[PDB]
RNA sequence: UAAGAA
RNA sequence: UAAUGGUUUAAAGGAUCCGUAGAAUGAAUUAUAUAUAAUUUAGAGUUAAUAAAAUAUAAUUAAAGAAUUAUAAUAGUAAAGAUGAAAUAAUAAUAAUAAUUAUAAGACUAAUAUAUGUGAAAAUAUUAAUUAAAUAUUAACUGACAUUGAGGGAUUAAAACUAGAGUAGCGAAACGGAUUCGAUACCCGUGUAGUUCUAGUAGUAAACUAUGAAUACAAUUAUUUAUAAUAUAUAUAUAAAUAAUAAAUGAAAAUGAAAGUAUUCCACCUGAAGAGUACGUUAGCAAUAAUGAAACUCAAAACAAUAGACGGUUACAG
RNA sequence: AUAUGAAUUAAUGCGAAGUUGAAAUACAGUUACCGUAGGGGAACCUGCGGUGGGCUUAUAAAUAUCUUAAAUAUUCUUACA
């Protein structure tokens, strides 16, 4: 609070924006291999059977990635691409798989938001 | 309480209302208040003299102005700790009004406790109407009481007919006795002369006191008997 | 008493004597003349003057001040909201049209006219310490006010203070009679020019 | 010593004590019974008491404080609270 | 109320006013400068006739307290040039007002 | 002494809050120059030499015999239910002394925040010390004189 | 030339 | 995209003081270029005198008092003790308990009393002595010698430990008796460690005013408290403390001469949880003390106040 | 020195529906909490000091007086003096 204390290092804490996807190592996405496909239960009050998968990335980190879209064709040893973005109601799942990239096909018969689901016109 | 702003600025707020058009008609007081502004300072004001005795407030005597040894034989060569303390509070404290007469009013009634039994009226008639010459004690429009003695004493002092307040006070005392003896003889002789011509009075002071004592004592008897009977049981 | 001093009244005080504060009567006289001139000016302008005093034996002086100023008075109790809530309190009582000479015209008023607020042009309070509600309402309703300010009273709560004793009926009646006579002179001047 | 109090929510006596005047009948009865205990039953030495008892109990066998009001009325005036 | 305004478009100087938990920092602005302030203050300025104003709100940003405290800031924490001049017995001249005659 | 000047600034604010018409400040060259600048600028109604007890009615000559009991008595101004001297603050603090050249002083007088100092306000007086002379900032600009920016008074 | 929001 | 912040209660004053560095801050007048020099006494000190119980605080040494427990007797008799009510492997016919004496031992300190006060804090109130410290005002003297204070130093409740003494009462643990559905608890009985003293170690407490120190200043009232007068009376002046406040501040509760107005220096805080945890290091006989992370998870979490509901919550009435 | 695996191993976080005690919040039914020690798997229980962030929530042993009471005060409208 005093001037000599501010000189010695006192000041406002930095508004430091922590990385929410540390396992990508500051990459837009990483290629990975799915170790298994899981069906998890969201936190309450939400109720569903959420589609996820464990994926080992090329940098060696193993993460849990949500599989978006109505239906997916992910299976053990599938090559996937993983970007940031958590699944809010699944604790521990902090990544998303990219539909339409790698061995994961785009959503079938998607009409709206096709680019978010790897679907052609 | 915070110094209020909105009682003394009613004109300014009213004029804002009038200029904006929120108020159509000017009030009847508006021009009057505009021509007679309120006082809006509300400051504390220092004072530099006691009104009653003329003592100056806010003067410090310097060591140069005390070149002579004090009662203990010591010269004053530097300021003491009282002189070094800021005495601004004394400038704002309402001064205690003092009069020598009050010391001399206390003495009289210590020497004449039965002069306190003479009823006094504190309701003033008109202080401006008083034109007294205190060369004598009796005054038209005044009673004879301790204040006559004390005003005569002060008169004798201010004319230097006596140098010491004690002697002037004693002179006034003896004049006061001279007048009181005359008054009491007048009263007694008036009553005697009245009785000698067939004045028939009813209850006197003694009979008044007797009757009041009887009124009280009847109730006292009743209470005593009731309490004794209750105690016996 | 010096033990009940409100120090914001410091500049009005002459000294202390016998355990009480003495009010500087030169200042009292100056403030009293100013307030009397305000009363006279308001009565001369045909404004409404209200005399408020709620202590025991003040009714006679208040009534006489009102009657010789063609004014109004209250001595029983100040209903809180009498100014700021005038519709709910004073809206039912009757009102009257009068000419320049204060002669009743006996005209029929509309219900809308009867329902309007009729705010005093001047409020004079004899005991402002026990009448804070009236002072605050006058401030909100923007009514200039005169009051007798004793050693324990807040001076800034009134437009035109008069330093003086508010506890003695003689002192209060003296000041009130002075103000009432000033109002009477203003009224007489108004009638004089309206008769010329 | 003077012990001034802080500003109180009230000034009230919990159970104000009152002037319970004793019944004359019971006092007369006690005196008469004492007389009978000392001077014997149906003694003539206090027939007067008997008479008085008979006269006082004849029609009926048995023959509030305001402090809180005044305390509540006056508390604000006398409490010596400093000005607002 | 009546709000003092310099040239009927802005506030006279700068205001650093605390109203309960709200710290207001208002700054007068040049002609043509907009109302670059908190939205509550913007609405109050639109109603009051303030056209040019810059400012920032710190600590509490409660809308009700901002609204109420900005009005005490305008009425209590402002002194017009006339008030200052008469209080100090000095002449306060606006240099831009005199540059253009 | 900036500590004593800060004490005087705070004391003036305190005396304006309660609306005392007359108060005292320490008797020093800096204090006297500051009070004189306030008096000439219209913030004070009167400036007198005096003692710890009050202002001097007649001239009293200051010597080491009475130096410890000298004070400077200042009269405060009020108008329209507002103090003329509301705020009085130091710019150059004892632990951060701010010395500006004439160009930065002109920038400060023209609305620029220099060294975190808020610029001069419409009715404000900023005092500057140069060669042990206190003086108005605009006067220092006119005389082309760099100096220590000392205090604001509004 | 310093605006905040959920 | 908020420090144009905070730390009584939301995160945050160091247990306390002493004091080193400070590239921290700090009186007055004059002269010469922020310094040097000469002057000054307002801060800070020294020594006397005077007044006062400087009584209280610290160490040391020497004493007193009521009671408790046990032992022995005396007479006397059948129960005693405890509990809500009972029962207890060790109350009593081996004469108990109660009473009256007499011996012994430890520990404690009733009233005064308010911790008023004293002490840096921790602490400290049965008595006396020795030594040491602490008050106010005057006189003289020094001439800024000051403030604060990183690191450092010292002291530091209760518990705990190491030795040696002591051990009457109380009493962790343990063993029993109850209660209970259950008792691992509250209650009852024996009762070890500890509580006591001597020499140490350790350096933590809600070590609290949950509030660092210093300086300048700001409106009142009432009490005391301590001096200084003046003749119990001046409802006597000048100080400190306490109580209620104005203003001011504040999220408010509230603070109130500081939580106000300012200045200086230091300590500390930056969502909850993980966590005062792990690891490392230092110290210690140990217990531990200090220093003190991160990953993971979440959009929480907290403070003041408001209105209810509730309470094995109070009082008054009917 | 530093990184990487590691059998085994200590802690801790989260989630679904549940499960068990009655420790805290009211006098929470044994005042809570801080420090420390012992016991207990643990919640907790017990000992010693400290704090209020619990008791300031504080609210009677009660009795009162004498001067012209009216042909006089109470009336009074800028009057008189
Ligand atoms: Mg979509
Ligand atoms: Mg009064
Ligand atoms: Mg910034
Ligand atoms: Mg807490
Ligand atoms: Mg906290
Ligand atoms: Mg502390
Ligand atoms: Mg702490
Ligand atoms: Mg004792
Ligand atoms: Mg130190
Ligand atoms: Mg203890
Ligand atoms: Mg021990
Ligand atoms: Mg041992
Ligand atoms: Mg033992
Ligand atoms: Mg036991
Ligand atoms: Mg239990
Ligand atoms: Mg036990
Ligand atoms: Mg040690
Ligand atoms: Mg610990
Ligand atoms: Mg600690
Ligand atoms: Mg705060
Ligand atoms: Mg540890
Ligand atoms: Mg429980
Ligand atoms: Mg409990
Ligand atoms: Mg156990
Ligand atoms: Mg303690
Ligand atoms: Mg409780
Ligand atoms: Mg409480």
């Amino acid at each position: 609070a005093t001037l000599n204390q501010i000189k010695r290092g006192s000041g406002p804490p930095r508004r430091k924006k922590i990385s929410t996807a540390p396992q990508l190592d500051q990459c837009p996405q990483r290629k990975g291999v799915v170790l298994r496909v899981m069906v998890l239960k969201p936190k309450k009050p939400n109720s569903a059977q959420r589609k996820a998968c464990r994926v080992r990335l090329t940098n060696g980190n193993v993460v849990s990635a949500y599989i978006p879209g109505e239906g997916h064709d992910a299976q053990e040893h599938s090559i996937v691409y993983v970007r940031g973005g958590r699944c809010q109601d699944l604790p521990g799942v902090k990544y998303h798989v990219i539909r339409g990239a790698g061995d994961l096909s785009g959503v079938v018969n998607r009409i709206s938001s096709r680019s978010k689901y790897g679907a052609k016109k | 309480m915070k110094i209020q702003t909105n009682a003394v600025n009613v004109l300014q707020r009213t004029s804002a209302y009038l200029k904006s058009g929120l108020l159509k008609e000017t009030p009847a007081w508006y021009n009057v208040v505009a021509s007679i502004p309120p006082s809006t300072k509300f400051t504390r004001e220092p004072r530099f003299k006691n009104p009653s005795n003329g003592h100056i407030i806010g003067k410090l005597v310097d060591v140069t102005e005390q070149p002579h040894a004090n009662n203990k034989g010591l010269y004053k060569t530097r300021p003491n700790s009282s002189d070094k303390r800021v005495g601004v509070k004394r400038l704002y404290r309402p001064p205690k009004l003092t009069y020598v007469e009050d010391r001399l009013r206390s003495l009289f009634y210590k020497q004449h406790p039965w002069e306190l039994s003479r009823p006094k009226i504190l309701v003033e008639n008109e202080i401006g109407d008083e034109n007294y010459d205190w060369s004598h004690m009796l005054q038209i429009g005044r009673p004879l009481d301790g204040e006559s003695v004390i005003q005569r004493t002060m008169y004798l002092i201010k004319t230097k007919q006596y140098g010491d307040m004690v002697e002037a006070y004693d002179h006034a005392r003896y004049e006061f006795y001279a007048l009181r003896m005359q008054e009491e003889t007048e009263q007694q002789v008036a009553l005697e002369e009245a009785e000698m011509f067939g004045s028939l009075f009813g209850v006197s002071a003694i009979e008044h006191g007797i009757q009041k004592e009887q009124e009280v004592l009847d109730v006292w008897e009743k209470k005593v008997v009731e309490e004794t009977e209750l105690m016996a049981a | 008493s010096t033990s009940l001093w409100r120090s914001s009244t410091q500049s009005y005080i002459y000294g202390e004597y016998k355990g009480i504060h003495i009010i500087d009567l030169n200042q009292t006289l100056s403030y009293l003349k100013r307030a009397a001139k305000v009363v006279e000016g308001v009565s001369e302008s045909g404004g409404i003057i209200l005399f408020l005093g709620t202590r025991q034996g003040q009714k006679r002086g208040l009534e006489e001040a009102a009657k010789k100023t063609h004014g109004y008075y209250v001595s029983t109790r100040w209903i809180p909201g009498t100014l700021t809530n005038s519709t709910e309190i004073s809206g039912i009582w009757e009102k009257q049209e009068i000419d320049s000479n204060d002669n009743p015209t006996e005209r029929a008023l509309s219900p809308n006219e009867t329902s309007k607020q009729v705010k005093p042009d001047l409020l004079v309070v004899l005991n402002p310490t026990e009448n804070r509600n009236a002072l605050l309402e006058a401030i909100k309703s923007r009514v200039p006010t005169i009051a007798i300010i004793d050693t324990d009273s807040e001076p800034s709560l009134v437009t035109y203070p008069i330093p003086g004793n508010d506890d003695s009926l003689r002192s209060v009646n003296f000041l009130l009679g002075v103000l009432a006579r000033a109002g009477q002179r203003g009224l007489q001047n108004r009638l004089a020019r309206n008769n010329e | 010593p003077v012990y001034r109090l802080p500003p109180l929510p009230r000034l009230k006596v919990k159970k104000p004590i009152i002037r319970q005047e004793a019944n004359k009948c019971l006092v007369l009865m006690s005196n008469l019974l004492q007389c009978w205990s000392s001077y014997g039953h149906m003694s003539p030495k206090c027939a007067g008491l008997v008479t008085e008892l008979k006269s006082c109990t004849s029609e009926s066998a048995l023959g509030k404080s305001n402090i809180n009001y005044h305390a509540a009325r006056l508390y604000d005036r006398i409490n010596g609270k400093p000005h607002d | 109320k009546e709000i003092p305004r310099y040239e009927n478009r802005t506030i006279y100087g700068d205001i650093d006013f605390r109203y309960h938990g709200v710290k207001l920092h208002l700054r007068s602005a040049k002609p043509g400068f907009g109302l670059r302030v908190n939205h509550v203050i913007f609405e109050i300025c639109e109603c009051a006739g303030i056209k040019d104003l810059s400012g920032k709100v710190y600590k509490s940003r409660n809308d009700m307290n901002i609204a109420k405290g900005t009005i005490e800031a305008f009425t209590k924490a402002q002194k017009t040039l006339d008030e200052v001049a008469l209080g100090r017995g000095k002449k306060l001249v606006d240099v831009r007002k005199v540059y253009y005659s | 002494s900036l500590v004593k000047l800060a004490n005087t600034c705070a004391h003036l604010q305190n005396c304006s809050k309660v609306r005392v018409a007359l108060t005292s400040i320490p008797y020093t060259k800096l204090q006297l120059q500051f009070a004189y600048n306030l008096y000439q600028q219209g913030f004070l109604s009167s400036l007198q030499k005096g003692s710890t007890m009050g202002p001097d009615k007649d001239f009293v000559e200051v010597t080491p015999d009475n130096i410890s009991t000298r004070r400077l008595w200042v009269g405060l101004k009020y108008r329209d239910n507002k103090p003329v001297l509301s705020s009085c603050k130091l710019i150059s603090k004892p632990n951060s002394r701010i010395h500006l050249p004439m160009e930065d002083m002109k920038k400060l007088c023209s609305g620029v925040t220099i060294r975190n100092i808020k610029p001069l306000q419409p009715g404000e007086l900023i005092l500057v010390r140069a060669h042990n002379n206190i003086m108005d900032i605009n006067e220092a600009i006119s005389k082309k004189l760099d100096g220590e920016v000392l205090c604001r008074v509004k």
